[PDB]
């Protein structure tokens, strides 16, 4: 058999079906408490409109 | 109840003090029950030392 | 008050499953019992065992009645000269 | 032998609700349920005489 | 310091995999943890009661016998309980001021003896100081050592010794209640336990002999070490024959359904019994190689030899070749010069030797770390074990002696042993005083009991 | 109960000088999943709740015992009476171990 | 263990929450580094007090 | 009969409730700027802070 | 602090306190109102810091 | 170091040493039993260091 | 310290600083370029934390 295969995860995990324990993590926001992360905001309406 | 020693009486209450929880925890028709033990028969044999 | 054989035969097969004796216990006097505690349980809840329907709770009191009744009519057949006489518990 | 705790009102029975399964004990004076014998028919005497 | 970061190496240690991980790990049928799988028991309870009287009357020099009730299903714990008289020395001793008393080693273990459980009106079990003594000292567990030399005595307020009212220390021994628990075939296990509510026909007694309290008192000389018996008139307040005693016992309750359904049947139960071997008189001033024949009867598991020092008979649960003597701080010293009397010891069955002439060291330590839950921490306690493990109830390995003609066990002396027989000793030596020793011997065998017809019983008698 | 925290420290000018020495100290934490091996908790499959643990610490007034020599009254403590002042703020730290399974 | 809330001091509560990403979790302890003791001369008790 | 017309109903209600948060130790002498992080549940209505 | 001593319990409550201290902000119109008014939830909100 | 000395022969081994030093660090739940548990082969890992 | 006083400015910067402090660190290879470098965002990365 040859050398372990190199870093930079193409040896974080095994070939074979009985253990391959995906490298994906899962997050730690848990479900309930989700976080706004992402807003949108409008275009400010100018001050001298009335012109 | 005839008090100066109830022991039994005693006893008699906790067995009726029977709640769902209990009936989950204890009972069964596949509920073993301990103050009787299985016997399993094992190989003949014997030791000693030897130089 | 209708009488409900059913209820009673099951009763039966569960105690004939694991032991059972249960020498007066005839179906008649019994089966009206079990439907008129049966009619008790109907319209009336919050006294229903958790997780089984009025059926199988009522059941499951015959279960009940009928262990406790078999457990007291238990009795000791007495031998000829005696049973903790060493004569028995030897050889012979 | 009874799901409830603590003895409700003597005089006026508890009102039968069905518990749930899943999640996500005396005998009353019976003065509700329509008492036809006593205190309803009362109120029938009065307004047929 | 605090640069803790590792999240990932996990997927690395699992990447490792190889033959040998597939051979052991994996697999769709094996079985993993953090999965506990659930199976429901029986529903009883438990609780202490107090054993009724029957006859006797508890004193000191007398037997009793207690009956056990007969009102729940299984009778499965016993113990004994006992409240220890006040002793005050005065000074009219007979000794004078050159006199202590102080209770003898291991208080419980003694005052007791021949203690028997009889069904009906047959004997079928009984022990005595020598079983207790090393069934506490090998299948001991640890961290209940404290608690029970707290139970038993030892205590170091009631081995302490105290001297006359005169003296500086005039200390008087604290009346404290004691408690001795019976080791029986059902308070071997759980799984053992008297079926009482199916066994109506016998009565079950349990007949307990107290020692005088006599010899139970040690007086001994602070300075040249001697012993003489006490007397009423040593001590303040006379000698009370009769003391205040009880024997209570733990019955449990089960449902009717199981006792419906195990109502009317034959069961066999295995029991552990113990034989003691009459003691004989050892001389090694004579002959230095003892030897004993061994009878006995059923399948035997254990064998506990030791040799224990008998010059005088207030002294007790010795087995060194020196008695102890007091010492500095009021407190039991032990002499420099004591070591084990035995220095080998060998079996023959019938001409032909099982076990050679093995060093003393061999049977004091190691078959108990082979073959105990613990080893000794006194001089003495010699075992050999037919059996991987003593303490399991589970049958191992043993030999009936039912079949096996009656063999032989042989010991040698040692020169501490044979130098210490003679006296010359000086003052706090210990064997100051010509010693004598005796021989005891103790076997654990294997039994059957079978219950027919609401009656237990023997099937093999 | 190291035989040197409950030993007791005389004052400076007193024969018994000796500084009482500071070392991290851990206790674990008595939990149904700690208790044994087979009852873990199922991260995995517990995504919706969240587990959250908290701890109440004590004033540094009750952890030190002031004694007299002689007589052996008690008093509590002053922050004038150690030198440097009580220290409120502390260094504590949680840690937890965690498995991992195959697909 | 992820702090989340207030800050370790005595007297104070605080609060962790238990990391996620792991498919077990069984086991957890707390360590704390204990302060530095010294007993000063000008003592309430005098002379005869001890710390 | 209002009670046995509305009893075997589902019925919704809305409440308040509180959260209180730990107690932080605050010394001036250091100094006079404090940050305290908040860990709320539901719908805060109102903040109530006092020293 | 004038502004929560004064301000928001002239325009977003019932009664304006009469010691000092009791500083409060309001996120609905009415503090004493059973019915909701205007408000947050923290849950769905990241951390919050109050100086 | 009182990590490797304490923290893991109290949770994974029979015993705890009496002795200053004997740190160790075990793969297995239980290093006393004989049979075999989680554990990483070196035969298809890289040379690994301790620092 | 030195680091990221000298070695960061050298590589990742078009000056290096003539007095004591400034000490800066760049995920970008080049700071002063206004073309888009190496860059990673914070309001989707959870609380981090320099010490």
């Amino acid at each position: 058999p040859p050398p372990p295969a190199p870093s930079g995860m193409q040896n974080a995990y095994s070939t074979h079906p009985d253990a391959y324990r995906t490298p994906l993590l899962a997050d730690s926001h848990a479900l309930s408490r989700m976080p706004v992360v992402q807003v949108h905001g409008p275009q400010v309406a100018p001050k001298n409109s009335h012109f | 109840t005839c008090t100066t020693g109830a022991g039994v009486t005693s006893g008699f209450i906790d067995l009726a003090t029977y709640d769902n929880l209990d009936r989950a925890l204890y009972g069964g028709k596949d509920a073993t029950t301990y103050f009787i033990k299985e016997h399993y028969p094992v190989g003949w044999f014997t030791k000693l030392p030897t130089m | 008050c209708a009488p409900r054989p059913d209820l009673v035969r099951a009763a039966m097969s569960a105690m004939v499953r694991e032991t059972g004796c249960t020498p007066n216990v005839n179906i008649r006097e019994m089966a009206i019992s079990a439907g008129v505690m049966l009619t008790k349980i109907r319209a009336n809840p919050g006294m229903l065992r958790y997780g089984m329907t009025a059926t199988q709770t009522v059941i499951y009191n015959l279960k009940e009645l009928f262990a406790a009744h078999a457990a007291r009519g238990v009795v000791f057949k007495t031998p000829a000269i005696h049973p903790a006489h060493p004569s028995q518990w030897k050889g012979f | 032998y009874s799901r409830n705790r603590g003895y409700g009102d003597p005089i006026r029975g508890d009102l039968p609700i069905v518990p749930d399964d899943g999640g996500w004990g005396a005998l009353s004076m019976i003065g509700g349920d329509a008492s036809d014998c006593g205190s309803t028919a009362v109120q029938q005497l009065i307004k047929k005489y | 310091c605090t640069t803790g970061a590792g999240v990932t190496s996990g997927f690395i240690d699992l990447a490792t995999y190889d033959n040998l991980d597939r051979a052991l790990y994996g697999g769709k049928d094996a079985t993993t943890y953090f999965i506990k799988e659930h199976y429901p028991v029986g529903w009883f309870t438990k609780l202490p009661t107090m054993a009724t009287r029957v006859s006797g009357n508890p004193a000191f020099g007398q037997e009793f016998s207690v009956g056990v009730p007969r009102s729940g299903d299984y009778v499965l714990n016993a113990w004994l309980t006992l409240k220890t008289p006040e002793i005050k020395l005065l000074e009219t001793n007979r000794l004078g001021a050159n006199g202590t008393v102080r209770w003898t080693k291991n208080l419980m273990h003694n005052a007791v003896e021949h203690a028997s459980l009889t069904f009906n009106d047959i004997c079928a079990q009984q022990f005595n100081t020598a079983y207790l003594d090393a069934w506490t000292q090998f299948n001991m567990c640890e961290g209940k050592r404290i608690g029970y030399d707290n139970m038993i005595g030892n205590t170091s307020d009631m081995t302490n010794p105290t001297p006359a009212q005169g003296q500086d220390g005039a200390r008087t021994l604290p009346s404290k209640n004691l408690v001795l628990p019976l080791p029986f075939f059902f308070s071997r296990d759980c799984g053992l336990a008297l079926p009482t509510v199916v066994l109506p026909y016998n009565e079950i007694r349990i007949n307990i002999k107290l020692r005088s309290l006599q010899e139970l008192l040690v007086f001994q000389n602070k300075d040249t070490g001697n012993v003489i018996p006490i007397s009423a008139t040593d001590i303040a307040g006379g000698l009370a024959d009769t003391v205040e005693a009880y024997v209570y016992m733990t019955v449990g309750l089960v449902s009717n359904v199981e006792r419906c359904a195990m109502a009317g049947t034959v069961r066999d139960m295995v029991v552990e019994q113990m034989q003691a071997a009459p003691t004989h008189i050892v001389n090694p001033q004579n002959t230095n190689n003892v030897h004993v024949d061994m009878r006995f009867s059923h399948a035997v598991k254990a064998l506990f030899f030791m040799v224990q020092n008998v010059t005088y008979k207030s002294v007790g649960s010795n087995y060194t070749c020196v008695t102890p003597v007091n010492g500095p701080g009021n407190t039991v010293m032990e002499p420099a010069m004591s070591v084990d009397p035995i220095k080998s010891a060998s079996l023959t069955y019938e001409n032909t030797t099982r076990l050679a002439n093995m060093g003393v060291e061999y049977y004091s330590l190691v078959q108990p770390w082979y073959f105990s839950a613990s080893i000794p921490v006194y001089t003495g306690y010699h075992m050999y074990s037919y059996a991987l493990n003593v303490g399991s109830v589970h049958p191992s390995g043993s030999t009936n002696y039912g079949r096996l003609t009656n063999a032989s066990i042989t010991v040698t002396m040692s020169p501490e042993s044979v130098v210490a027989a003679a006296g010359g000793g000086n003052n706090n030596s210990g064997y100051n005083e010509p010693q004598r020793f005796a021989l005891v011997v103790i076997a654990v065998n294997h039994n059957v009991i079978r219950i027919m017809n609401g009656s237990m019983g023997f099937p093999i008698l």
